[PDB]
RNA sequence: UAGUUGCCAACGUUGAGUUUGGAACCCUGAACAGACUGCCGGUGAUAAGCCGGAGGAAGGUGAGGAUGACGUCAAGUCAUCAUGCCCCUUAUGCCCUGGGCGACACACGUGCUACAAUGGCCGGGACAAAGGGUCGCGAUCCCGCGAGGGUGAGCUAACCCCAAAAACCCGUCCUCAGUUCGGAUUGCAGGCUGCAACUCGCCUGCAUGAAGCCGGAAUCGCUAGUAAUCGCCGGUCAGCCAUACGG
């Protein structure tokens, strides 16, 4: 709690029940270790389809600054918005856990 | 007392010119003070390399002008004759009286 | 002082005229200042 | 005050129309960097802004100012509404 | 009230002491000095005739009372008027072509 | 992962300017205008003149050289026969060609074309002897290998090809490019001579960048 | 850089040069008279002219590609397509630098 | 002054003993003479000159300090360009340079105590993309 | 750096008093790049030492140094052990310039008119045992022996 | 080697312009030489090289820069330009006026000016370089407190001008105060550019005189004429929001 956070419409328009969604899930991934980050830093984008050519994909650029010089960065690509933001959540919590168990290492 | 002055951005072709105004009026009785080199100039300019936001990435390119003047004395018929009848090379540029 | 441009440090920051910087002598410094004894 | 304030040709000829009938003759305008002459005083006249013209009543304490001031063009109310 | 319905310190110099008046900056201190061509002594030490030829002279200007008065009614005439001016100072914001976007704290502090 | 032109690497010392004049700064793009328009109207003859064969369509270089009441030029070809010699009012009309927008009576011009040694030994009839083929699509790597066969004719001492843009009519592009003997760019002593020409393809267009290494020095 | 303004760049140089002379004729005639007597006459047939051939609404393009930016009025062209004519041997004098 | 102009007859140029240093684009035309131990720049004093400030009082006495013949020469020099600490600094290699021409052969305690080494060392250009020379922009990572 | 071998820095020393320690006491007062100013500071400085103490102003000087210098101090360290601040000892050049920095810095803190004057009671003071300087030698100087041990 | 539009000296109307002598000083630009572990010692596998004298302006790459391999990120630009296919041809084209790109709860960055006494105001005196300039740069002189307004000497520039370099030295005052620190915000009165200065230019003269007492968690630059600090120039440009960019 107590962190701020940043979304960004690259090439579309941020919703509000996709940023439901979005603080459904880092919300999860970064209370564990809520007491060593201030930000979030979110980047959605869309391509493919009805819009461009090739298959539908959407990215979800994820970027993290700690409190203690850590920096974490996150892209995945899915043929949906919610299974991108998925993906990338499972990644930061996997980065962030290997950070404590190297400053708890002792 | 015909004061000439003559700019060029090449070394080796205003010296060859240089050489002519001697050549040609050598001949003639007329004395000539040396070549003077006066202080050159250089016209610096800049230039983004990109058509974007590419700002670092610079390219600088001069223009050298190298100037000589030389100045002849007693001038004669026989001598303004030898001036005007001499051909100079294409990257030169005379001025004749100031 | 360089933002006080009533100085002659802040207008030869803004390249100005004036009282403070002025061009040359002859120009104008209507107030000055009185001695100290 | 070397020069004379900024007060187009076609403005002053409808505005010097008009003094010589003294009434109403509601007039639209597009040069908002015209100054005021007290001679179109007590007169009503549109300028036009970004979308369309505002009628625009003249009063004495508007002289030296010029027409665009009272003619806003930028239509903010509030902030995230 | 020592000139003008103001008490001024009395240990500073008489040049930088009248610029606690609201109608006197830092040119016409000097130039109250200079027509009167007294030396810039102290304030305390100054002698009543020269301080008194001071309280004369220093009416003449806009000092104080109308000075104030003189503003707020220039302030009040773009208001009524409704000038593009006169609104930005109803609505606390500045009116001389500055951005509004990352600046202004000043006026947006004293709302 | 971007080399530098080496012409403009070289113009100090090694290599010279093919555009030799001199004007004020004033002047100085005035000067300009009126070398393009010569320059660029040469195109417009030459390319309407000849049939549009994969032959001598094209030329190798220009050269402006100014002075006063005088504007030599010099073109240079490896066949100038072919559309010169054919026509005797054809190098006649060249002239005509240029005098309508260079000036009045005053500041004439004479213009000569010399013929090249090795009329494959420069880059720029190299490329279109290339682009030629490419056009009629005979082939990519025969047209890069019947190049760096002919110019051993030329007595070149090393040479590098690179062309870039779609090949197979793929939807991608791709970046193929040849070496042989040695073609050093960072020696400012050697001699290098590049060019650089676009081939307009049914789909897309093609780059080619060649260098030709001729001389130590 | 469409064809069209680089033709609505030319109009407005033909009418410059329409109109240039007497321009310097007015502005010296508005000079010399006294304030409120013939000045808006004068001022005012200042502006009976095309707004078009005023020398301050000109832009400056690049010769060849008529880009409005990055201009240089030694040269004539913008920085982009300036920088390829040095290196390929066209511009005289024109090296590169290292001082 | 009249004093200078009295001493040298045709100036700087027509002599025997002379000296020419130069030191961060600064020139310093020195010309040594029999004297009493003055030292005068440009027609006016050195405190004058130099401001008093005691250092590059020094430097321009460090080449006399040596060999203790501090009272029997006067020096006069010029200067053309850059500050007084070049223009003094610079006179410092010109005073050596000419004390040479006295005598070839003391060159060694000048050149032992590093005096005739031009310090060649210039203010460095501004590159493309910073702000000196040296000095890159801050940018937030 | 990596390499490990610094080039020996030329020592210079002042006109007048022509030494070699004043010249590194100076160096440390700019902090704009003038050295005109400095002089007025110390030359201020040590005239006014003098007019005090009635004595020399170098031993004084001479005096500071040899009572600030710890000669000794504490780095911390955990490429073996966590959170670990042992002693190391110090030479003879970095212990100077290291007093250099605790008595202009301490001068700069202190209350007063000028530099000269909070330059001046700093030395004196410093001298003479009590000193804002000489408290921080004491406080490095106890983490020392406060961990005596390697640990 | 050459000697003016520069350098040295004589003359003084004068330092705006001139004349005379000198090429011996300095600078300007051609042409050469000079620095290569070349010489000596130590060490080294009888090697590469390494540590040191010497000499020399410079010694171990002399300093700085241009210079960017094969390739990586389907990185970036279709809005420099050129381009394949697709798409609009009484509009996705064509010409103009006005507006907008400069709006504003706030947030994220790059910079500028400061919180002062190593400082601030005033007066006097000194010391640069690189650049720019004939529809141009503009001296001297005359008006205005001033920005600027008249006259237009010279300069196609190593001549003349922009152009006062500032920090700094000497002297008076301010003595730790939101102050003689700091110069935001606003009113009044004016000037210049321009057809046009309200939104939306830059400056002058006055009067107002915010916050701010060296700054959390964090975080950036710099290894020598560098960092720090002082000012000057230029490009685009009628003018200029440039505290930028490049020097
Ligand atoms: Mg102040
Ligand atoms: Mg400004
Ligand atoms: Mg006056
Ligand atoms: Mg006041
Ligand atoms: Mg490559
Ligand atoms: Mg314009
Ligand atoms: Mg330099
Ligand atoms: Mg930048
Ligand atoms: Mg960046
Ligand atoms: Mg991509
Ligand atoms: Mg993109
Ligand atoms: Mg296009
Ligand atoms: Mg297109
Ligand atoms: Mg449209
Ligand atoms: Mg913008
Ligand atoms: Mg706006
Ligand atoms: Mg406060
Ligand atoms: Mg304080
Ligand atoms: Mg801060
Ligand atoms: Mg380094």
């Amino acid at each position: 709690s107590s962190v701020k956070l940043i979304l960004q419409g690259r090439n579309l328009e941020v919703s509000d029940n996709v940023r439901s969604h979005v603080e459904d899930k880092v919300g999860k991934s970064v209370a564990k270790h809520s007491h060593l980050v201030r930000e979030v830093d979110v980047r959605l984008s869309a391509r493919g389809g009805d819009l461009s050519k090739g298959p539908k994909l959407r990215r979800c650029e994820v970027t993290l600054f700690t409190k203690r010089h850590g920096v974490i960065r996150a892209e995945e690509d899915a043929e949906s918005l919610y299974s991108s933001i998925d993906l990338v959540s499972s990644i930061i919590q996997r980065k962030l856990r290997k950070i404590k168990d190297k400053v708890s290492d002792h | 007392k015909i004061r000439i002055k003559l700019r060029s951005y090449w070394v080796p072709l205003i010296e060859d010119s240089c050489k002519q105004i001697m050549d040609a009026a050598r001949t003639t009785n007329a004395k000539i003070m040396g070549p003077v080199p006066l202080p050159t100039k250089k016209r610096i300019y800049c230039v983004l390399k990109s058509p974007h936001v590419h700002k670092d990435a610079r390219f600088h390119f001069e223009i050298r002008t190298h100037q000589r003047l030389i100045d002849i004395l007693y001038p004669t018929a026989q001598t303004i004759d030898s001036l005007m009848q001499l051909d100079l090379p294409a990257g030169v540029d005379v001025e004749v009286k100031l | 002082g360089r933002g006080d441009r009533k100085t002659a440090k802040g207008k030869r920051f803004n390249h100005s005229f004036g009282n403070a910087r002025p061009k040359n002598k002859n120009k104008g410094r209507g107030p000055p200042k009185a001695p100290i004894f | 005050l070397k020069k004379n304030p900024f007060v187009a040709n076609h403005l002053l000829r409808k505005i010097e129309k008009l003094n010589k009938k003294a009434e109403k003759e509601i007039i639209v305008t597009w040069s908002r960097a015209s100054t005021i002459i007290p001679t179109m005083i007590g007169h009503t006249i549109a300028i036009h802004n970004g979308r369309e013209h505002l009628p625009i009543y003249i009063t004495d304490r508007m002289v030296g100012h010029k027409l665009g001031e009272f003619a806003p063009t930028l239509n903010f109310r509030g902030h995230a509404k | 009230v020592r000139v003008g319905n103001v008490e001024i310190p009395n240990n500073k110099r008489v040049e930088y002491s009248l610029q606690y008046i609201h109608g006197i900056g830092r040119s016409r201190a000097r130039q109250i000095l200079c027509d009167l061509t007294l030396e810039n002594k102290l304030t305390k030490e100054l002698s009543e005739d020269e301080l008194l030829q001071v309280r004369d002279e220093v009416t003449k200007y806009m000092i104080e009372g109308d000075l104030r008065r003189f503003n707020a009614i220039a302030i009040r005439r773009l208001k009524e008027i409704q000038c593009y001016r006169g609104v930005r100072h109803i609505q606390g914001l500045p009116c001389r072509g500055q951005r509004t976007k990352n600046n202004c704290r000043t006026l947006k502090r004293g709302k | 992962g971007q080399k530098i032109n080496p012409l403009g690497f070289r113009l100090g010392t090694t290599q010279s300017h093919y555009s030799l004049w001199f004007s004020q700064p004033k002047n100085y793009a005035e000067g300009l205008q009126e070398d393009q328009k010569i320059r660029d109207c040469i195109k417009n003859y030459v390319q309407k003149n000849t049939k549009t064969s994969s032959g001598v369509e094209g030329i190798a270089r220009i050269e402006i050289q100014k002075r006063i009441d005088l504007i030599q030029v010099i073109i240079h070809m490896g066949f100038p026969k072919l559309l010169i010699e054919n026509r005797p009012q054809g190098v006649e009309d060249l002239k005509i060609n240029v005098q309508k927008e260079l000036n009045c009576v005053n500041r004439k011009l004479n213009i000569a074309i010399t013929r090249i040694a090795k009329p494959y030994g420069d880059p720029n009839i190299l490329a279109e002897f290339i682009a030629g083929q490419l056009k009629s699509r005979v082939s990519f790597r025969k047209a890069m290998k019947k190049a760096i066969e002919l110019t051993e004719q030329a007595d070149t001492k090393g040479i590098q090809i690179q062309i870039a843009g779609r090949i197979d009519g793929k939807e991608i592009a791709r970046i193929e490019w040849i070496r042989e003997g040695r073609v050093p760019l960072q020696t400012i002593r050697a001699k290098i001579d590049y060019c650089a020409y676009t081939v307009r393809t049914i789909y897309g267009v093609l780059g080619i960048k060649i260098w030709i290494f001729m001389g130590e020095e | 850089a469409r064809k069209s303004l680089i033709q609505r760049e030319k109009k407005r140089r033909n009418l410059e040069q329409k109109y240039h002379l007497i321009r310097r004729s007015s502005k010296q005639e508005i000079r010399k008279v006294t304030s409120l007597s013939d000045k808006w006459e004068i001022h005012g047939k200042l502006q009976s002219p095309p707004r078009n051939s005023a020398p301050a609404r000109l832009h400056r393009r690049c010769f060849l590609t008529g880009r409005p930016r990055a201009n240089y009025r030694d040269f004539g062209l913008s920085g982009h397509i300036l920088r390829e004519m040095v290196h390929t041997c066209l511009l005289p004098g024109a090296t590169r630098s290292s001082w | 002054e009249k004093f200078v102009k009295s001493r040298l007859p045709g100036g700087f140029a027509a002599q025997t003993v002379i000296g020419t240093g130069r030191r961060k684009c600064a020139i310093a035309r020195v010309v040594l003479q029999e004297g009493t131990g003055k030292f005068i720049i440009n027609y006016r004093d050195a405190k004058e000159y130099l401001q008093g400030n005691p250092l590059w009082l020094q430097y321009v006495k460090t080449p006399l300090a040596t060999l203790g013949y501090e009272t029997n020469y006067d020096v006069f020099v010029k200067a053309h360009g850059g500050g007084l600490s070049g223009q003094a600094q610079a006179i410092s290699l010109g005073v050596a340079r000419a004390l040479l021409k006295v005598s070839a052969s003391h060159r060694a305690p000048l050149k032992q105590e590093g005096l005739l080494t031009r310090d060649s060392r210039i203010v460095e250009r501004k590159k493309p993309g910073l702000k000196k020379a040296r000095k890159a922009p801050q940018f937030s990572k | 750096s990596r390499r490990g071998t610094v080039e020996e820095k030329t020592a210079k020393s002042d006109p007048i008093y022509r030494n070699r320690l004043v010249n590194m006491l100076v160096n440390r007062i700019l902090k704009h790049g003038k050295k005109s100013l400095a002089y007025q500071i110390l030359y201020r400085a040590v005239k006014k030492i003098q007019q005090k103490t009635e004595t020399n102003p170098l031993s004084v000087l001479r005096q500071a140094i040899r009572g600030v210098t710890p000669d000794i101090a504490v780095k911390a360290r955990r490429v073996g052990g966590s959170t670990h601040q042992v002693p190391i000892e110090i030479g003879s050049t970095q212990g100077k310039a290291l007093a250099i920095r605790w008595l202009l810095g301490a001068a700069r803190k202190r209350p007063g008119r000028n530099m000269a004057f909070k330059l001046s009671s700093e030395l004196v003071d410093a001298a003479k045992g009590s000193g804002d300087a000489v408290r921080k030698k004491e406080e490095t100087h106890r983490m020392a022996e406060a961990n005596r041990a390697f640990a």
